[PDB]
RNA sequence: UCUUGUAAUUGGAAUGAGUACAAUGUAAAUACCUUAACGAGGAACAAUUGGAGGGCAAGUCUGGUGCCAGCAGCCGCGGUAAUUCCAGCUCCAAUAGCGUAUAUUAAAGUUGUUGCAGUUAAAAAGCUCGUAGUUGAACUUUGGGCCCGGUUGGCCG
RNA sequence: ACCCACUCGGCACCUUACGAGAAAUCAAAGUCUUUGGGUUCUGGGGGGAGUAUGGUCGCAAGGCUGAAACUUAAAGGAAUUG
């Protein structure tokens, strides 16, 4: 087999693979 | 499937070279019946 | 308000606890001279570190300086007194190679055992304890 | 290495060490001097002017031979220019590729170039004006150095 | 009965040479073990590890016992061997002739002041072999073997009393937790201490002028 | 660029031992440079070396002996209190009794066991042992 | 070398590059921003009470059974619902609905003795008494 | 011929937990200190809390319950994703203490100033310029001579 | 133009380990438990996640900056063996 490419963050053409297969925030005072 | 995890690692230091005790049936019990 | 009564621990655990080679070796200590339980040689060793880091933190100190020699010789001075020491051993650098077995040796009831009057060690506590 | 690319180079000039005066020189001091003022009077440059005696009048280096440095000899006569020597022609440089560049448009290269020139001038210029020899701003900009030149 | 098969085994034959200084000066290479057994004896021996390993062929298994021993007799010298034999009787006796062909003097000295037959190691030392580095400081008396049990029992049979041994990385590996100690308490009397800084009276390497009756015969 | 010129020649010696050199030669030449190696020398930890005087900055040659486990130069020269002499010396020598680090005092430069004996301190300039 | 900045006055920059990188830490981060008082079913607490409200029968397996099954129990203060777990069968018979239990983490495990995903509050006492207790036949729990 | 262990073998001594005249104590009491009198022969006057593949200290232990399309068939043996289902015996540690939960510290060099790491394991900006910031070559009284009074070891006592 | 010798500055190549590394391998990945030449950036187990939210630059496509709750005992990298 071949060695796979590496990334913390998953790319944007392997999230293309899956992924195609509001309230905004508080800070309390 | 608590006995085969006790008998897999156990004969892995068999090959490690260490030290450890004969077996016989308490092996995979629950030593302590809880509180 | 009053002024806080001032108080501190006089034994220390080791931190491991579980040796083959130490259970025995104060199990031997606990036999021969009869100890209830094993804090007894906790706090001997407690004392002993104490006198050991205190006498360790003056030999780094340079010869001839006073506040070696007024501490130096106090320690020695109260070691000896006490029975510890010999009087042949009056120096700093013996007092690193003190043992547990010396300061147990100089208890009451392995002194009174060792001046008759007990006939066994175990015999020494009793007695000592009935007044 | 050098200030503004990756190169190493190690050329340069090696003073001797004999701190005096050759011996078949001979010739004199005083006369060098009036001869150092001759070529500051044609309009030279003083690296023009030291380059000059010694590939003709045999003078080694002018620091030994007169006693001072040729910047203070024509100091001392009063034939200094406005700006110094080098901070001059780091403008007359960055003056001609900036009229190549107003003619090129699309010359991305020399436009990286003209930023190490401008920024080798500035550099320059800091320098000066703490030692104060300029006035205490001298201002570099782009439109009025083409003036500053000529 | 031994019998002498080398040169060296000649030296010791006839008891010319008694003491292991004048040949660990020069630091002579030493290919048999057996002038040890009749020159120092003593040496206690104590083996640590036994352990088989396989190696896998094209239809059948051929299997062998890796076994580490350390010897020493009691005092400043010391001896690790490793050894792969077919079976695990051979391991210890072939252990312990490579163990006592690698035996080194080791270097004492004192934490303090130099008083009464020193107890502990002269500098601070380091050995390191594949990810597993083990220090030793000097401590003073009293102290002890404040080390592994492994290192302890290696730092016991070397002749030491008061040391700390402070160790890094994943130290669980014992074949390289003993020989990385063992290159430490090698790497002492590498160290020149300035105590040694005299001149030495340069001996003339006595293999030469016993070489007459150390010849072939 | 060349910011310690002490390092640079305290490199150069440990470099050239342990290859087994016998002399070294040092540039740029510095009165720190100096006054290191004479201490150095004193002890007895190198030889003799000799100062070529060329009009720039000079240079040294350095004829090695041996007997010199490592020599080092500690930067930035940290403000040593006269009480954290002792705790320099227990970080960065093998032993207690040999070793030296050497400290710019106002008395000049000089080793830890001279200035405790002359009740100086300074900053730390380095280690030799 | 090294890294990092060396010289004498340089203490702002080993001071505030310490700052940054100590956020991607988790025991330091999880400290400050306070997320016990935020988050957790435990508001900060070692012990929280709860009143259980039915029993689950997430046992080991179907009938042939390591029998280690428990509740489904809401803290009384932040309103929260959490499951529990309870010790060995033959305390079920104890905890009642609605008895009011004090419970508490169970965080250590091994590859035995209690493998069960998905709880970590095992129950201390039920209905202010024990279960150490009244499961060794010390006490008796009171009905409601 | 002199030294230890064992026993439903045996013998007398000693003492405080308790009760309590009295006295001390205290503003008055309680309690401590002292003490006339009573107060030990084991189910008495009875110590618990945890733990046994390693950590790690401690089992070639026992009984019972449920299942096996497994061997054998008077009995049994083995398995049992029953992660041992329920009890007991034995052993080990601490000890009038012991365990659990959360937080924090050491282990820890996983916050790294001392003292981490970035080719391939988390991580060197696509590249260069550039302000604050940090850092910045060597160099200017070095050496020699004179005496003086000190604190340490000694040949000396 | 070519040959020989030297030198300065380059892109690289082969052998080796005085050393270094987990190993592949490295004249730098050396001069580091014997740890300090100067200085910038980045990382702190895996998923959730380059997601949510805010700000910013872009006509747009997008880019830059960028979390936490929760869950998990893994996630990896180097070389050989059947």
């Amino acid at each position: 087999g071949h060695k796979s490419y590496k990334s913390k963050h998953a790319s944007k053409g392997a999230l293309k693979r899956l992924y195609k297969g509001g309230k905004p925030d508080k800070q309390v005072s | 499937s608590a006995k085969s995890f006790i008998l897999r690692k156990k004969e892995l230091m068999k090959r490690r070279g260490r030290k450890v005790a004969k077996d016989s049936k308490f092996t995979g019990r629950k030593r302590r019946h809880r509180f | 308000p009053r002024a806080p009564r001032t108080y501190s621990k006089t034994y220390s655990t080791p931190k491991r606890p579980y040796e083959s080679s130490r259970l025995d070796a104060e199990l031997k200590l606990a036999g021969e001279f009869g100890l209830k339980n094993k804090k007894e040689i906790y706090r001997i060793s407690f004392q002993l570190s104490k006198i050991r880091r205190a006498a360790r933190d003056l030999l780094t100190r340079d010869e001839k300086d006073p506040k070696r020699l007024f501490e130096g010789n106090a320690l020695i001075r109260r070691l000896v007194r006490v029975g510890v020491l010999s009087e042949d051993k009056k120096k700093l650098d013996y007092v690193l190679a003190l043992k547990v077995e010396d300061f147990l040796e100089r208890r009451l009831q392995t002194q009174v055992y060792k001046l008759g009057l007990a006939k066994s060690v175990h015999h020494a506590r009793v007695l000592i304890t009935q007044r | 290495g050098r200030m503004h690319s990756a190169g190493k180079g190690i050329s340069s000039s090696a003073i001797p060490y004999s701190r005096n005066a050759p011996a078949w020189f001979k010739l004199s001091s005083e006369s060098v001097i009036e001869q150092i003022v001759k070529y500051a009077r044609k309009g030279l440059t003083p690296s023009q002017i030291g380059v000059l005696l010694r590939d003709a009048h045999g003078v080694t280096q002018a620091r030994v031979i007169t006693g001072n440095k040729i910047m203070r000899i024509l100091k001392s006569n009063g034939l200094a220019p406005e700006i110094p020597e080098d901070l001059y022609y780091l403008i007359k440089k960055a003056v001609s590729v900036r009229k190549h560049l107003e003619r090129n448009r699309k010359d991305k290269d020399a436009k990286f170039r003209l930023i190490l020139i401008e920024s080798r001038i500035h550099r320059l210029a800091r320098y000066y004006r703490t030692v104060a020899v300029l006035p205490p701003n001298w201002k570099y900009e782009s439109a009025t150095a083409s003036a500053l030149v000529n | 009965g031994w019998v002498p098969v080398t040169k060296l085994g000649r030296l010791v034959k006839a008891g010319k040479i008694t003491t292991i200084e004048e040949i660990f000066l020069h630091s002579l290479p030493v290919k048999e073990f057996q002038i040890i057994d009749t020159l120092l004896p003593g040496l206690q021996d104590e083996v640590m590890n036994i352990k088989p390993v396989q190696k896998q062929t094209r239809a059948g298994q051929r299997t062998r016992f890796k076994a580490v021993v350390v010897v020493g007799d009691s005092n400043g010298h010391v001896g690790l061997g490793i050894k792969t034999a077919k079976e695990v009787a051979g391991a210890i006796r072939a252990g312990i002739i490579i163990a006592k062909l690698s035996v080194i003097p080791i270097r004492r000295g004192y934490w303090g002041t130099n008083l009464g037959q020193p107890h502990s190691l002269a500098t601070k030392t380091t050995g390191k072999c594949g990810s597993v580095t083990v220090r030793l400081i000097p401590a003073p008396r009293g102290s002890g073997i404040v080390a592994s049990p492994a290192v302890k029992k290696l730092l016991q049979l070397a002749g030491v009393e008061d040391v700390y041994t402070q160790s890094n990385g994943k130290t669980r590996t014992l074949e390289n937790t003993l020989k990385a100690a063992f290159v430490a308490i090698g790497n002492t009397y590498g160290f020149l201490t300035p105590n040694l800084w005299a001149e030495q009276p340069l001996p003339v390497s006595p293999l030469d002028i016993y070489s007459d009756e150390a010849s072939a015969q | 660029t060349r910011s310690s010129v002490l390092a640079d020649a305290l490199n150069a010696i440990n470099n050239a031992e342990k290859t087994g050199k016998r002399q070294v030669l040092i540039r740029p030449s510095s009165k720190v440079i100096i006054k290191f190696l004479q201490v150095m020398q004193k002890h007895g930890y190198i030889g003799e070396f000799e100062y070529i005087d060329d009009h720039r900055s000079g240079k040294i040659v350095v004829q090695l002996n041996g007997r010199l486990n490592k020599c080092g130069v500690i930067s930035p020269r940290f403000n040593v209190k006269i009480g954290d002499i002792e705790k320099w010396t227990a970080n960065l020598l093998p032993a207690r009794q040999f070793g030296y680090v050497i400290l710019t005092t106002s008395a000049g430069i000089m080793d830890h066991e001279e200035a405790r004996r002359k009740h100086v301190s300074g900053k730390i300039l380095g280690f030799v042992y | 070398g090294k890294g990092k900045p060396r010289g004498l006055n340089s203490a702002r920059k080993l001071r505030v590059h310490r700052r940054n990188n100590r956020w991607a830490e988790n025991n330091y981060k999880k400290r400050l921003l306070g997320t016990a008082f935020k988050s957790s079913p435990f508001g900060g607490s070692s012990h929280a009470k709860g009143i259980v409200l039915e029993k689950l029968g997430i046992e080991s397996k179907q009938p042939n059974s390591a029998i280690r099954k428990c509740v489904r129990v809401q803290l009384i203060k932040n309103g929260k619902k959490v499951t529990a777990f309870v010790p060995n069968d033959g305390c079920l018979n104890f905890v009642d609905e609605n008895d009011e239990v004090l419970l508490a983490g169970f965080g250590r495990k091994g590859k035995a003795k209690g493998d069960i995903p998905g709880v970590r509050f095992k129950v201390v006492k039920v209905s202010g008494v024990s279960l150490l207790a009244l499961w060794k036949e010390k006490k008796e729990k009171p009905r409601s």
